């Protein structure tokens, strides 16, 4: 029911315990991301009756 | 091509073709929504 | 609709202290002592938690499901 | 020794709201219409017959409305929820059926169930499916439990019938004319005819003017025509005062000038003055008996009551001819409020009369010549007549009643779904009868009669200021009574018959006239005893509590009002300096021993009308109660309406500020209801994280606004910063907007219809036109699914199709042309849902709900719940915001300079109360004429270690040095308005033009350009810029090149003059296209402009 | 088509509140501006059918 | 000053809208007035004959 944009905004505000000194700034563009300057978090939740 | 829809009260996946009377089995409601797409969509956290 | 994660003024994490606050509402604690025990010294987080209305369940009651 | 005060007295207010209040008025009116009034209307026209072929008739027995159903199924009814009617763009109505008996071939045939129409069912009514339901059952029906209801749903749109305001009927009005003559007027309106008759003193004598007379005739001639022929009796009826006779002398002299001395001569004179529609004498007598003064009834051609009435009118005119005691029209004691019930009753009566006339005409046309096959009405009972009439009258809003000659417009209006407060306030609106006919400024003013009845501050800012009003929080509208026991009690209370005595007793100082709805009930002596006994009998319960009684000592008239539409207000009865309501009664009410009806029955609280409260003494508080007190005010903050109740501490602010705050709250952004997600409207504004206010009024708790807030509480600091908040502007924090503050959602609707035409062809949706080069759909058809309909979840850009609609061009192979629904939008939109429905016409209705998530930026309008509307001037980062010792940075910085000119101390009080509340974890109250005091919040501040005045030590974030003056920090409930810069930003290229005049269009949605009005032309003339004006109004707007012939001066084409059949004198000329259109129109009007061209040298 | 090169790849694309025909190869327009009726006159204009306007 | 011929204006003053959504069109009031005038002329001629 929560909107997709509102969900993305709420997820963006969630802090990450990753050490920022071990990463680098992503260059202009490059939406695919590289191993050095990105992290991936998977969230898959399927609600069902008990 | 199997086109799928969702009723308004039972919320069951119903397959209907073109030029069919909009209805649903095991009920009589006439509000038929379309399921969400499967294509990838990119959102910005800004 | 739902409790925001960040505070508007400062930005302290407050979304994780909502349901627990509700627990403090299920207990005998009042509003002020509960907001004090949650660790909210500044009044901005107190306003964020106290003035928030829980409308997510009212919408889920109208959800398709 | 202070008088004891009942603290829980305000508890009388919610209990009343349990049976009456905001939305119960229209609900009760619609219930009375569909349960009682409709049966009376059916009984009034129960039998209808035709003149030809006698012994034939159609007799109605009983009419039912039933439950709301939908005719979607084939000849089958099915219960349908109002939300389904909103989705399917249909009407929410119930089938009106009736049982009848008729004669086909002289054999009486009876019908027990025959549908005749469809009546739209008001929501939350008696027959509505929403009543008697629990919030869980409301969720099962996709309806908000907090929805006020009371509005009709027609063709998918929500229409509300505003409360109409009009002048009271059957009342003498003494007013000055254009030339200063103080005359009288009476608009006698019965159930059949309405006639306004006037009386003037233009030439020292009283002339009576009516629409049925050729020329105004003297009043003495009418007196002689109405039975009384002696002049002495006429003078005694007019008055026995010396000035009265001195004023009436000229009339007697003018009457004696003519030879009119008997009733027959006067009737002959009137008949000679009667306009065409002894016969003249009979027509004059009929006009005097029935047409003139319809409200005054004559038993059997006995004009005694009418004679007394016109004599009292002449006496009032004579008394008003001296001291200027002219009655005012804006006095609300003489106003009447028509709800939706009376309007629907009149409309149903008119429609039923039209249906009966049509049936009688069809019978007269069919029965006498058709065949031996006996004609019956059932074969011609048109069921769509009443249905279409109701649907059109509710949707279009124009009401044309030819039987009453009533032509009204704007009766129904589209319900505003901007917010919950918007709809809750629009539901209790009241329009004026004037409807902006003239800037009188009289009715537009705030009259003292609106006390406790209508909200003083709540009024739309603009051209409709003063003509559109809102009801108070605690008010009620009365209905019509039987008027029988009133007459019985009046006759039994010693009121002597007016026919028993002459008019001379009307001139006595101690004899007081008693009236009844404008009709002379009689005379009485010692009216104090009469009024006291009537009030005591009404309190006892033998007389209806809504029957009002008033006394006018200036005119010495006792008015007894029992008609509907009058405004009444509950008041606690005070007897001998002590109110009847004590603490024990309030404790019993709180515990549930009694209700408001028990207070009404036990002579504790009674309803007072404006005319009745005009003579009574009301006390605001217990300490104000004196010896001469009759009633006590329940609660003062009930004076404000619904919107004005949102204002925290409104008695500390200015009245224009409160008006602007109400106007902006009617446009405030916020949640609508619990079913706002399934709701699909053409435009909806929602807030991401709505928060309830910290300083909430008791009215907010009454209307349950805290469950559906329309704003957010932000830490506002009142200071000047960077000079980007010069005039009403405000500075917003970048980090606050980044963390979700002010985030809003805009939901738009895109509807498409696939209907079947007369021919056996239908509109079909083609699949996505895949590009053969890449085997993928084109950029325009990218968002379309396999069925050609856009799927939810994707983003829509400009110039993209949502439904690939194609329609045939025939209405042998069908030829389909594409008419896709393209998305016009500057920014991208996301599809939330796509609903596909099917009506009875096999037309597929497809509704896409586009969603846009918008962030506050420069140009967004914000309010602060105090009329301090502002625009975001600059968005500074968090580090640039000042910080206190605790480290809190403000979200909104507002200009302090707006405080002195507007005197908004209520904003400071609300800020202090909110700060104290967020410090101690409480919710302070901003109740009008009360609430939390300043001392309490100051003690709360000093207890928690903060300053007792809100000002705190603040260090500047830019320079890092402390400020010389302390900054006023505190939580303020700011609300965002629907006025966005993104929707208001407009730019116009060359673009399209209009067909008639080749100029850009008007509206922004029509891709229109700006208009350089007359004032802009005046400014450009004053500047003297001739070339700029020429470029703007000629070159860039409607430039064109025409061909003018130098011989005849007419306009040619392609360098050729058809008039002279030559082309040597034809020359090109630059001209505005509007000028050429004007020249052509003038040539069409035989006004031929002959242009004599010449060289520019 | 294109007046200079002869390319027939003309595409209808909506400009900033402006409709025109332009070729995707040379970017040259062949017809710009469109004439549309206003709703101010639409409510004033009355309807005429073929049968009544033929007899 | 006494008219015997009526000047019907061009179509630029009388815009015509093709409403394909229904079985009809959109023509201004001047067209209807001229139609009524021609109808009255024809009726007068028929009564004279
Ligand atoms: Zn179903
Ligand atoms: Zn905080
Ligand atoms: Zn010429
Ligand atoms: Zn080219």
């Amino acid at each position: 029911i929560v909107q997709d944009e509102i969900l993305a905004h709420r997820l963006g505000l969630i802090p990450i315990h990753a050490d920022p000194r071990l990463f680098e700034y992503r260059n202009q563009g490059d939406e695919e991301g590289t191993e050095i300057d990105t992290l991936q978090f998977r969230l898959q939740v399927r609600c069902t009756r008990n | 091509q199997p086109m799928i829809y969702i009723c308004g009260e039972c919320h069951t996946e119903n397959e209907i073709k073109s030029r069919d009377p909009i209805r649903c089995r095991e009920c009589g409601y006439r509000i038929m929504y379309k399921k969400r797409t499967k294509r990838l969509v990119v959102f910005d956290a800004r | 609709m739902i409790i925001p994660v960040r505070c508007f003024t400062c930005g302290k994490i407050v979304g994780n202290k909502w349901e627990a606050y509700l627990g403090l509402l299920q207990a005998e604690y009042t509003e002020g002592d509960a907001l004090d025990a949650l660790g909210l010294k500044r009044y901005c987080c107190r306003r964020m938690l106290l003035a928030h209305v829980d409308l997510i369940e009212k919408l889920l009651n109208y959800a398709p499901l | 020794a202070p008088i004891p005060t009942v603290e829980e007295k305000w508890r009388l207010l919610p209990a009343f709201l349990k049976v009456k209040g905001l939305v119960k008025q229209h609900i009760d009116s619609f219930n009375y219409f569909i349960n009682v009034e409709i049966k009376k209307i059916m009984k009034a026209n129960e039998k209808v017959t035709s003149d030809a072929d006698p012994m034939w008739y159609l007799k109605y027995l009983n009419i039912y409305v039933g439950l709301p159903d939908v005719e979607e199924s084939f000849n089958v009814t099915r219960p349908v929820s109002p939300h389904e009617c909103r989705l399917r763009d249909m009407t929410y109505s119930a089938p009106i059926t009736v049982d009848i008996e008729y004669t086909r071939g002289s054999q009486r045939i009876i019908r027990n169930a025959l549908p005749i129409g469809r009546m739209p069912i008001m929501l939350r009514s008696s027959n509505c499916v929403l009543t008697g339901k629990t919030p869980a059952e409301f969720a099962k029906l996709n309806e908000c439990p907090l929805d006020p209801g009371g509005y009709f749903i027609v063709k998918g749109v929500e229409k509300v019938i505003l409360i109409q305001e009009q002048l009271s009927k059957n009342r003498i009005i003494v007013e000055a004319d254009r030339k200063g003559a103080v005359g009288a007027s009476v608009t006698s309106s019965t159930h059949e005819k309405k006639s306004r008759t006037n009386m003037a003193v233009k030439q020292g004598r009283f002339y009576l003017r009516h629409n049925t007379l050729s020329e105004d005739i003297p009043i003495v001639i009418i007196f002689k025509a109405m039975g009384v022929e002696s002049d002495q009796e006429i003078v005694q009826m007019i008055g026995t005062e010396e000035h009265v006779m001195a004023a009436f002398g000229p009339s007697l002299e003018e009457c004696q000038k003519a030879q009119i001395f008997t009733q027959m001569q006067a009737l002959k004179y009137i008949g000679n003055k009667v306009r065409r529609q002894k016969t003249k004498i009979e027509e004059a007598r009929e006009l005097l008996a029935s047409t003139i003064l319809t409200h005054v009834p004559v038993k059997e051609f006995n004009f005694r009551a009418k004679c007394i009435y016109t004599a009292v009118m002449v006496r009032r005119v004579i008394l008003a001819q001296g001291d200027n005691k002219v009655d005012d029209r804006d006095y609300y004691g003489n106003k009447r409020l028509e709800l939706a019930g009376q309007l629907l009753s009149l409309l149903f009566e008119d429609l039923f009369k039209k249906f009966n006339s049509e049936m009688k005409k069809i019978a007269d046309q069919v029965i006498p010549k058709q065949r031996a096959a006996q004609f019956d009405v059932v074969k011609h009972m048109r069921q769509d007549q009443i249905t279409n009439g109701m649907v059109n009258a509710i949707s279009t809003g124009n009401w044309s009643l030819k039987r009453f000659k009533m032509d009204r417009q704007g009766v129904t209006q589209v319900l505003s779904r901007l917010s919950y407060i918007s709809a809750l306030g629009m539901m209790t609106r009241i329009s004026s009868q004037f409807e902006k006919t003239r800037k009188v400024s009289g009715p537009r003013s705030l009259q003292p009669s609106q006390w406790g009845m209508l909200c003083p501050s709540d009024t739309p800012e603009g051209e409709a200021c003063g003509l559109v009003k809102n009801l108070a929080l605690m008010t009620h509208i009365t209905t019509d009574m039987e008027d029988g026991p009133i007459v019985k009690l009046a006759s039994n209370l010693g009121v002597e018959d007016v026919n028993l005595l002459c008019g001379e007793e009307l001139s006595y100082p101690n004899v007081f006239l008693v009236f009844l709805n404008g009709n002379i009930l009689g005379v009485i002596r010692d009216h104090k005893k009469l009024v006291n006994t009537f009030r005591l009998m009404r309190r006892a319960g033998y007389i209806n509590e809504f029957v009002s009684i008033s006394t006018n000592l200036t005119d010495r008239c006792v008015y007894i009002s029992s008609d509907g539409g009058r405004l009444c207000r509950p008041y606690i009865i005070v007897k001998k300096q002590k109110p009847a309501v004590t603490n024990k009664h309030m404790e019993e009410l709180a515990q549930g021993y009694r209700n408001f009806e028990d207070f009404l029955h036990e002579s504790l609280v009674e309803y007072l009308d404006v005319n009745e409260e005009n003579d009574c003494n009301i006390a605001l508080y217990e300490h104000t109660i004196n010896k001469d007190t009759t009633h006590l005010e329940i609660e003062p903050f009930t004076l404000l309406g619904v919107c004005a109740g949102l204002i925290p501490y409104p008695h500390h602010n200015q009245s224009p500020r409160n008006t602007y705050q109400c106007a902006m709250g009617k446009q405030a952004m916020g949640t609508i209801g619990y079913n706002q997600r399934n709701r699909i409207d053409t435009l909806m504004y929602l807030l991401a994280y709505p928060q309830k206010p910290m300083v909430k009024t008791k009215t907010i708790e009454l209307i349950e606004f805290e469950k559906l807030p329309a704003g957010q509480n932000a830490t506002v600091a009142v200071m000047s910063y960077s000079g980007y908040d010069i005039e009403d502007a405000l500075v917003l924090n970048k980090a606050s907007l980044d963390r979700g503050f002010g985030r809003c959602l805009v939901y738009k609707n895109a509807k498409c219809t696939l209907k079947r035409y007369t021919n056996q062809t239908f509109d079909k949706v083609m699949g996505p036109m895949l590009d053969a080069a890449t085997r993928k759909p084109i950029w325009r058809h990218e968002i379309l699914d396999a069925d050609g309909i856009c799927s939810p979840g994707e983003k829509v850009e400009n110039k993209q199709v949502l439904v690939n609609k194609s329609m045939p061009t025939v209405t042998q192979q069908p030829q389909y042309k594409d008419v896709p629904i393209t998305y016009k939008g500057a920014t991208d939109s996301y599809i939330e849902k796509v609903m596909i429905s099917s009506n009875a016409e096999d037309a597929f209705l497809i509704k896409m709900l586009l969603r846009q998530t918008r962030r506050p930026e420069i140009g967004d309008k914000f309010s602060s719940r105090h009329g301090q509307k502002g625009v975001c001037g600059l968005i500074v980062p968090q580090e640039d915001m000042p910080f206190c010792d605790s480290g809190i940075c403000p979200d909104i910085i507002m200009n302090p300079h707006g405080f002195p000119s507007r005197m908004t101390v209520g904003k400071l009080i609300e800020l202090l109360a909110g700060k104290a509340g967020v410090l101690d974890g409480r919710f302070h109250y901003g109740t009008a004429f009360g609430g939390s005091k300043v001392k309490d919040v100051c003690e709360d501040l000093v207890r928690h270690g903060y300053n007792y005045l809100g000002k705190d030590y603040v260090t500047s974030g830019i320079t890092g040095e402390p400020l010389e003056a302390y900054i006023y920090f505190g939580p303020v409930y700011y609300q965002k308005l629907k006025h966005m810069v993104l929707d208001k930003m407009h730019a116009r290229a060359r673009g399209p033009r209009a067909v008639l005049t080749r100029q850009p269009t008007e509206g922004r949605s029509r891709d229109g350009g700006l208009r350089l009005g007359e004032m802009e032309r005046d400014c450009l003339i004053g500047y003297g810029a001739s070339m700029l004006l020429l470029e703007r109004l000629m070159i860039s707007s409607d430039a064109f090149e025409v061909d003018v012939c130098g011989q005849c001066g007419l306009l040619g084409y392609s360098g050729w003059c058809h008039y002279c059949k030559s082309s040597c004198h034809v020359s090109s000329l630059r001209i505005p296209y509007a000028c050429k259109l004007l020249f052509q129109e003038l040539q069409s009007m035989n006004i031929i402009p002959r242009l004599k061209l010449s060289k520019y040298n | 088509r294109c007046p200079d090169c002869g390319s027939t790849e003309l595409v209808e694309d909506s400009h900033y509140s402006q409709s025109q025909l332009v070729c995707s190869d040379c970017g040259c327009v062949v017809t710009e501006g469109v004439l549309t009726t206003t709703f101010s006159d639409e409510g004033n204009l009355r309807e005429v059918t073929y049968s009544r306007s033929t007899g | 000053l006494i008219l015997t011929r009526l000047l019907v204006p061009p179509l630029c003053i009388r815009p015509s809208v093709v409403s394909d959504l229904k079985s009809g069109t959109n023509e201004d009031d001047l067209t209807m007035k001229l139609t009524e005038i021609i109808f009255l002329n024809d009726v007068i001629k028929k009564h004279r004959i």
